[PDB]
RNA sequence: AAAUAUUAUGAACAAUUUAAAAAUUAAUCUGUUUAACUAAAAUGUUAUAUAUAAUAAUCUAGUAUUUUAAUGGUAUAUUUUUAGUAGGUAAAUGAAAAGUAUAAAUGGAUAUAACUUAAUAU
């Protein structure tokens, strides 16, 4: 635990996110068309953004 | 003589019947505590009482039964421990022996703890009680209800502690019953 | 004497009692609502937008 | 910690003797003083009531004590008592052998 | 930072002791402080004694009572009330005639009971009399 | 020179072998055992039980969840005034009189305030007298104790103060 | 050494102390 | 001060009653392997000419 | 310890550590496991339920800790008890009734009691009770079931005195001086053992004890006259009697 | 008077050593005994020897009394996956010595788990009693024998049930904790109403 | 530490007392002065109800010692009823069930009883298979 | 207060302190002032008003100190 | 029966609030003037607030409530050192009414000065401001106390010799009014 | 007896429990009426 | 504070000093034993191995990365600031009404040199 709030990252809910069998971070579909939905017009958005959402969709 | 008094008739109805049966008490005698029941007998040390008489005991920290418990603090009003003085005599003798190696001077001093036997007749307890009390808020409440639990509490799961020692799923996820009903 | 009015201790008087919360706790595990979904996604993008 | 920082007024705390204990009268306007001057001048316990007498638990000075052999007061007091060549005692300055 | 890193080497005591010793040094700054404090304070007659204070808050403290007693405002307002309840200050105890303006026939104790005998006081745990009536005569 | 001969000899019994043979080895061993003895009741014995006392209350709180530490502060803080020995009785004796006091500790139940510094009342400030009445903050000190005696134990004297306060009334013969 | 006194010190057990009785009087008169 | 085994207390750590290098642990260890013909535990690094 | 203790330099090299019974017992007891595996008891099947008490008997005996594995246990008892609640409804005679109070007994002892058991025992009548039973409910500590074990026992004593079978009154006789040496009420099991005459009927089957017993049966009355009410402060009761 | 015999139990002696689960003394106990099931992954060594003692001594009960040997049995699994922070798996030694001149043994931690993983339990475990029971032979020895030591997660004690054992570490400082700052919330009665 | 330069070392024995076990530390719990140290909230805790009395105690109100065992014998049923009691399991249960039933104190071992009975387990095939009331009245 | 020098030992004599653990109530004159400095390293102090001592003890504020002193034996 | 009093009239604060209403709670830390170190009360800073002073058995509750009583009521009798308890608490009164005693002739007698604290106290401490404008044996024991610890330095020869009769003056050229300076 | 030795006398009879509790799994398959040695 | 008895327990250099060795290669010296019982009781030896540091690359000197504990902040708890009982008091000069005999069957006056004497036992 102290490794990981060193590092800093954040514990979301399993809604959103989680580290699957091999501890990989895996995003939720829902979350990322909700993060999608609320990031569409940013300035960082992107082509590829588009195309992984439409991959965790 | 075990009468407990409330101005709450509810909690004097549901609180009554559960001081009946027999006491203990955390006693105050003789700059020593003492655990006296209703028929064992105790050596204090030594009081100027006569054998055969009968004393009731004044400092009271605490009376307790197998369904309640008054905790004193620090000390409890309104409760009768009634004993009897059996005995007083000396207790084992206790030999000190003081002898410097240098010089030549020894010391033999006894010590015979001179004690009171006494054996407890009778203990009654009849408190006077303001109302309900909340232990985890801190405040006193108006209202008294004896079917539902006043302090809840909730299993220590959340899930986010990954290296959290998990007990047995049927001591880790248990209720408990409604004793005041 | 040593006698109990109310029982003696014994090794099974305690032993099946465990922690308790004071208060309900957040699983992790748990199904969101609206405002939980509108609030976690918001730190999720600003955290992202720092970032980027 | 061995270094507490607490008022210490509460070292001798006069909850329990306030000024009533020694003017007993001073919430009036009288000022009727009672004391115990000292340790000294205790007369000893003494029983409240009749049927609650003190018990006769003897002490190491009341009870080590050897059988009176009289004196020479007793003797000068009454002469009758003078029965045995061991009562002429000497001079009561001396004390006895080195 | 070689001497700093030489001077941490350099400890007579271990942290617990030193800490010991700083509130040495902090009882001793606080003894100080209140030495520091002038003999006497002018006061009036109508406002509490805790006015004037020059002074770990919000929770009770042991002095709570005294706090609430120091805060009320004072009972005697005017010296003309001070005197008038000083006057009938009586003393029993004290070495002297004393007057009989109100009443004639009411006799003191002592004129009742001569000066060596005192009343028979119930003697308990609770109640301590003064013991041997003739030593506290110097 | 005193050696407690005529004492220690009667305990060679206790010993064995040469000691309980010869008087001179059996007196030396008894005066090192009595000498030894009393050194550690006197400066070492109550160190090892008050220790032995201090572990199974910890280990009692232990088993509620807490420790000697925290819960000999917070006995210290509600003002409960039980030695170790008290403790440890509950907890071998009395484990629900025990819990009892760790629930209490551990509850955010505002301890007893301070003690109380005793009060002038404002009957001492009357002038009296005012120009056959008792003073009137005697009267009130008369009040106090009458009600200190009726809360204090069921009496036929009777719950009514101003009965028993009118007594001497009750003595007194009407002219 | 002079003893101050500061502290609480316990009486000492001296002769004056003992219980005297109460004198009665004789059951016939 | 001897306190306890090498395993717990190491050697070196008798003298931390003392202030200075024995309050630090050394730069060479010799305990493993072949024991010193003069015995010697532990070195601490060079403080100019002198070596502990 | 020539079996469990063994040391590198030679000695107990021949008399430790022997597989003597290991692996039979292994064998054995996963015959029974595999009626788990294979959910259909080919063992169990097979033995009769007299077969079954003595197959668990066997295993709580050769356990050296006196109690059986848990699942060995379980397993037999389950298979009893559904053979029993399957074969009570048709012909059932007193020698599956014993057979059944000696399985309870069996459990007792291997210190899991069955309460089903328990109160099937319990409940049925038209059935006196044999010895096993009452040995095995002296082993409780429930005020009720040992109040409704006597009156059991007193039916049994009854029925054994009125049949004339010495050997199950003799029986009934030993489990029921053990019942009342369980019991917690002196007074009612003292009470018991006299008007059932215990001491009697035990002497009497005993080798060369009877010129004794029939004088002990003539002679009780005095015995219990001289007896004495409390058996406390028996120094102090024999120091006022030397004073009367 | 007491007398403790010269002709002693020996480990040369055909008769052998007792085993102190088995024996039968006044000064020991199984009927109030527990099992418990101590997990050694990613805990440490010390650590796990202490909270392993506690509860093999009988510390952990409130009727322990010093000279009754009372204590609940810990089935320690997964010793193979026992932590030492740092270098002290090459670093800390063991050390012993034997009736011999020059019989000395320095060997380190990592030998002694390359032989054997449990005696690294047993010799941290032996220390934890040592600490307090190392007066008399019995309070050094009987405690002992109620750990079971096991480098993997099987071990045949199923018929007793072994409790999972649950401790927290005391370390859980975070040695300072700054509260983050929040927009404030307003009432609408705040502002004058 | 104490030991100085000049100052002479001595061999002090080694403290060997019983220690209590460290605490957890928790900043501002501690320092707030509504919250006490001790944390303690376990499943029997809304069962231990609090009340207040006139002299300024605490009365407490809990369940019985045989109702506290009877609720752990629960919680101990509800625990292997998926996959059965083990030998340990029912004699806990056992030991439970005596403990709230038996209303007196035993001194003797719980083994003697089985140790005694071990021939109603073991059989014998000879002529000499001992039996209830075997005697030679019924031979 | 014997683990100091002797001037420091009848400093606290003066102030009526003889051994560890003792409290004396003194006046606020110089002298006691005076040996309060010198010994301020082994001594706490705490200070009172006299209306604070008044309210302390059960005594009017029409009584003063000087008239209980002269009625004290 | 039993008795519970912390005080000689029995009298005390209200233990329990009004219902529905927050109580109130003691200071959990130790009575130190500074800010920090914060530190909670110790269980003997806990008996000294709730009144036993230092150790239980003392000052306390359960030294001035009676031992035992008879059933019929009747109370016990003097013990010796009961006796000398009530003589040690009255000699604690009578230290307090001397003192406060003293001092009032000392104030009515004008011999309380207007400066706080005494000359060495003045030359040692700098946060106090600037005030401008029979046998004698014992007798000799006290000048030789009085001149070993005045003044516990002296300023250097270097600067004003002492011998010669010279003193240096006050230079506060450098000085400050606030008493932050030292509070800080 | 020394560490060592104390160590190997407590642990050698349960160096052969374990070994018993092994040889259990093999003998698992004899019981079912299927025997198979072991498959290395 | 007197009147009386005894007094041999034994230091060389240096530094400083009409004020402090404050020069640690310096000590400034009389040790050490001292305890009625039962309780109470506040005390301290842990380690931190990387910031003028560590880990790395380019090129003829620049740069990259690292997780830098704060020095009164960080608690509570662990063995000497207290009572009750005993119990004259503030520590070193023998106890005996039984031969000191009118007392003559149940008087323990019982005195208590660990080493130079004599016998005995091992
Ligand atoms: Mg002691
Ligand atoms: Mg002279
Ligand atoms: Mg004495
Ligand atoms: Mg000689
Ligand atoms: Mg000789």
């Amino acid at each position: 635990e102290r490794q990981f709030h060193l590092l800093g990252y954040v514990k979301w809910p399993k809604e959103i996110g989680f580290y699957n069998a091999g501890d990989n971070f895996e995003l939720t579909p829902q979350a990322a068309y909700r993060i999608y939905k609320q990031n569409c017009d940013e300035t960082f958005w992107t082509r590829l953004h588009n195309e992984k959402t439409i991959i965790h969709l | 003589a075990n009468g407990l008094r409330c101005p709450d008739a509810l909690i004097t109805r549901t609180l009554n019947p559960l001081l009946n049966g027999p006491k203990f008490a955390v006693i105050y005698c003789g700059n020593h505590q003492y655990k006296v029941a209703v028929g064992d007998v105790i050596a204090v040390q030594r009081l100027r009482v006569e054998i055969g008489s009968h004393i009731a005991l004044k400092k009271v920290l605490m009376v307790g039964g197998p369904r309640f418990t008054a905790i004193g603090r620090p000390l409890l009003e309104g409760v009768r421990v009634t004993a009897q003085v059996e005995e007083q005599k000396r207790m084992r003798n206790v030999v000190s022996l003081f002898a410097t190696p240098g010089r030549r001077h020894v010391r033999w001093v006894d010590a015979p703890h001179a004690a009171t036997i006494i054996r407890i007749c009778e203990i009654f307890y009849s408190p006077n009680v303001v109302g309900e009390l909340d232990k985890y808020k801190g405040e006193l409440l108006e209202t008294f209800t004896p079917g539902q639990h006043t302090n809840p509490v909730y299993p220590v799961d959340d899930g986010y502690d990954v290296f959290r020692k998990k007990d047995k799923e049927a001591m880790e996820n248990a209720t408990t019953f409604l004793d005041l009903l | 004497q040593r006698r109990s009015v109310q029982g003696t201790w014994n090794p099974w008087l305690w032993n099946y009692e465990t922690e308790r919360r004071r208060t309900e706790a957040p699983q992790w595990r748990r199904k969101l609502s609206e405002k939980e979904w509108d609030y976690y996604v918001g730190q999720y993008s600003a955290q992202m937008k720092q970032e980027e | 910690r061995y270094r507490l920082f607490h008022p210490r007024r509460e070292a001798i705390p006069m909850h329990m003797c306030p000024a009533k204990t020694i003017f007993p009268l001073i919430n009036s306007n009288n000022l009727l003083v009672k004391t115990r001057n000292s340790w000294e001048d205790f007369t000893g316990r003494k029983e409240f009531d009749e049927d609650h007498p003190l018990p006769v638990v003897g002490s190491r000075l009341n009870g080590r004590t050897t059988q009176h052999k009289w004196n020479h007061w007793d003797q000068y007091l009454n002469p009758q008592i003078t029965q045995s060549i061991k009562d002429l005692t000497p001079t009561p300055e001396y004390v006895g052998m080195r | 930072r070689y001497r700093t890193a030489w001077r941490e080497l350099l400890h007579p005591l271990p942290v617990r002791a030193r800490k010991m010793e700083w509130l040495k040094r902090d009882a001793v700054e606080e003894n100080e402080e209140i030495l520091r404090r002038p003999y006497y304070t002018i006061k009036s007659y109508a406002l509490p004694p805790a006015v004037g204070r020059q002074e770990i808050r919000g929770g009770m403290h042991s002095s709570h009572s005294l706090d609430l007693i120091m805060r009320q405002p004072r009972r005697v307002k005017t010296p003309e009330q001070l005197r008038a309840l000083r006057d009938r200050l009586r003393f029993i105890g004290v070495t002297g005639p004393m007057p009989q303006a109100t009443s004639v026939s009411t006799k003191s104790y002592t004129d009742t009971y001569g000066s060596r005998l005192r009343p028979r006081y119930p003697e308990s745990w609770d109640t301590v009399p003064p013991h041997q009536p003739s030593r506290e005569l110097l | 020179h005193y050696r407690a001969k005529l004492e220690l000899d009667r305990i060679r019994s206790m010993l064995r072998g040469r000691a309980r043979l010869e008087r001179k080895v059996g007196l030396k061993r008894l005066f090192f055992l009595m000498r030894t003895q009393t050194r550690y009741r006197v400066e070492q014995q109550a160190h090892w039980e008050r220790a032995i006392v201090r572990k199974n209350v910890d280990s009692a709180a232990r088993e509620h969840g807490t420790g000697w530490q925290h819960l000999r502060n917070e006995l210290g803080r509600q003002n409960v005034m039980l030695l170790p020995r008290s403790q440890q009785l509950l907890a071998q004796y009395e484990p629900l009189a025990f819990r009892a006091v760790v629930e209490l500790c551990a509850s955010r139940i505002p301890p007893p305030p301070p003690p109380v510094v005793a009060s002038v009342p404002e009957e001492s400030y009357t002038l009296w007298p005012p120009a056959s009445l008792s003073h009137p903050a005697a009267r009130v000190e008369l009040r106090c104790g009458v009600e200190r005696v009726l809360r204090r134990g069921p009496s036929g004297l009777g719950n009514n103060v101003n009965e028993l306060i009118d007594a001497w009334k009750e003595f007194d013969v009407s002219p | 050494v002079t003893r101050l006194y500061t502290s609480y010190y316990t009486g000492v057990l001296y002769p004056n102390q003992l219980v005297q009785p109460k004198q009665r009087l004789p059951a016939d008169v | 001060v001897q306190t306890g085994s090498p395993t717990h207390q190491r050697e070196y750590e008798r003298f931390h009653h003392l202030p200075g290098d024995v309050r630090t642990r050394p730069q060479f260890d010799f305990t493993f392997g072949e024991t010193r013909a003069d015995r010697v535990m532990f070195a601490w690094r060079k403080r100019g000419d002198l070596q502990l | 310890n020539r079996a469990d203790y063994r040391h590198a330099i030679g000695v107990n090299h021949s008399t430790a550590f022997w597989g003597t019974g290991e692996e039979l017992y292994d064998f054995m007891v996963e015959l029974l496991r595999v009626e788990d595996d294979g959910r259909i008891p080919t063992m169990l099947d097979l033995c009769t339920r007299e077969q079954m008490v003595d197959l668990l008997s066997g295993f709580c005996g050769v356990m050296p800790c006196g109690k059986a594995v848990g699942d060995v246990f379980k397993t037999i008892t389950d298979a009893f008890l559904r053979r029993v609640r399957n074969d009570i409804s048709g012909p059932w005679s007193a020698h599956d009734w014993a057979i059944v109070e000696r399985m309870y007994l069996v459990t007792v002892l291997c210190d899991a009691g069955n309460n089903e058991i328990l109160q099937l025992l319990l409940s049925d009548t038209a059935s006196p009770r044999g010895p096993d039973f009452f040995a095995a409910v002296s082993r409780t500590k429930d005020t009720p079931t040992k109040k409704r074990a006597l009156c059991l026992l007193q039916e049994a004593i009854d029925n054994a005195s009125a049949k004339a079978d010495k050997v199950t009154l003799l029986g009934l006789l030993e489990s029921g001086s053990e019942f009342l040496l369980s019991l917690v009420d002196k007074g009612v099991a003292h009470t018991f053992a006299t008007q059932n005459l215990f001491d009697y009927r035990i002497l009497n089957s005993f080798l060369h004890c009877s010129l004794v017993a029939d004088r002990l049966r003539v002679e009780q009355s005095v015995i219990t006259s001289l007896i004495p009410s409390s058996l406390r402060d028996v120094q102090v009761q024999m120091l006022m009697s030397n004073e009367r | 008077a007491p007398f403790k015999s010269v002709l002693r139990r020996h480990k040369h002696h055909p008769e052998g050593l007792p085993l102190y689960n088995d024996m039968s003394k006044q000064w020991l106990c199984r009927e109030g005994e527990r099992w418990w099931l101590l997990d050694a992954r990613g805990e440490q060594l010390p650590r796990v020897a202490a909270v392993a003692a506690q509860y093999i001594t009988g510390q952990h009960r409130p009727d322990f009394t010093p000279g009754m040997i009372t204590g609940d049995h810990v089935v320690i699994v997964n010793i193979k996956d026992v932590v030492m922070v740092g270098d002290q798996w090459i670093r800390v030694p063991i050390t012993w010595q034997t009736a011999y001149p020059g019989g000395k043994y320095r060997i380190r931690l990592t030998d002694m788990y390359e032989r054997d993983p449990c005696m690294l339990m047993w010799w941290f475990l032996k220390d934890e009693v040592n600490r307090h029971f190392v007066r008399k032979l019995k309070t050094r020895i009987a405690p002992l024998e109620k750990a079971w030591l096991y480098e993997d997660s099987i071990h045949p004690h199923a018929d007793k049930n072994p409790r999972p054992l649950c401790w927290t570490d005391p370390e859980v400082k975070g040695w300072k904790y700054r509260d983050p700052q929040f927009i404030r919330r307003w009432k609408p009665n705040e502002f004058m109403h | 530490g104490f030991g100085g330069f000049g100052m002479s070392v001595y061999t002090p024995k080694k403290d060997r007392r019983f220690r209590v076990q460290p605490l957890p530390s928790l900043h501002a719990n501690s320092l707030a002065d509504d919250t006490p140290l001790v944390t303690t909230t376990r499943t029997l805790s809304p069962n231990f109800r609090a009340f207040a009395l006139q002299d300024g105690g605490v009365f407490f109100t809990h369940p019985s010692h045989e109702q506290v065992m009877r609720v752990g014998q629960n919680i101990l049923a509800e625990e292997t009823k998926a996959t059965g009691m083990t030998s340990m399991d029912t004699y806990v249960n056992s030991r439970i069930q005596s403990i709230i039933a038996e209303n007196t104190v035993e001194n003797v071992a719980l083994s003697h009883w089985r140790r005694r009975h071990m021939w109603n387990l073991v059989r014998t095939h000879g002529k000499l298979q001992r039996h209830w009331g075997v005697s030679d009245a019924t031979k | 207060p014997f683990k100091h020098s002797w001037e420091v030992n009848r400093m606290l004599r003066e102030l009526r302190l003889e051994f560890k653990g003792q409290t004396t109530i003194v006046p606020d004159i110089p002298q006691v002032r005076k040996r309060i400095w010198r010994v301020r390293h082994i001594v706490k102090v705490d200070v009172l008003d006299l209306d604070e001592a008044k309210a302390l003890i059960g005594v009017p504020e029409h009584i003063s100190f000087t008239d209980l002193a002269s009625q004290l034996p | 029966y039993s008795e519970a009093r912390s005080n000689y009239d029995g009298t005390s604060l209200p233990a329990w609030p009004a219902p529905g209403k927050k109580p109130t709670y003691p200071a959990a830390l130790s009575e130190l003037r500074l800010p920090q170190p914060r530190m909670r009360k110790t269980r003997t800073e806990w008996m000294y607030y709730h009144g036993h002073g230092g150790c239980p058995g003392k000052y306390g509750p359960s030294r001035e409530i009676a031992d035992f009583e008879y059933a019929d009521g009747t109370p016990a009798s003097i013990s010796g050192r009961r006796f000398a308890f009530k003589h040690h608490q009255d000699h604690l009164l009578v230290q307090l009414i001397r003192a406060a005693a003293t001092v009032e002739r000392y104030d009515a007698s004008g011999l309380l000065p207007r400066i706080p604290g005494t000359a060495e106290q003045r030359n040692w401490d700098p946060a106090i401001p600037l005030f401008l404008d029979g046998t004698m044996v014992s007798h000799v024991c006290s000048r030789v106390v009085d001149e070993r610890m005045g003044t516990p330095t002296h300023t250097p020869n270097e600067l004003a010799n002492r011998h010669e009769g010279e003193t240096l003056e006050a230079n506060t050229m450098f000085a400050t009014n606030d008493p932050s300076a030292f509070v800080s | 007896d020394s560490f060592k030795e104390h160590y190997h006398r407590v642990h050698l009879p349960r160096r052969l429990a374990l070994q018993r509790y092994a040889r259990q799994q093999s003998l698992r398959n004899a019981a079912k009426g299927n025997v198979k040695a072991e498959e290395v």
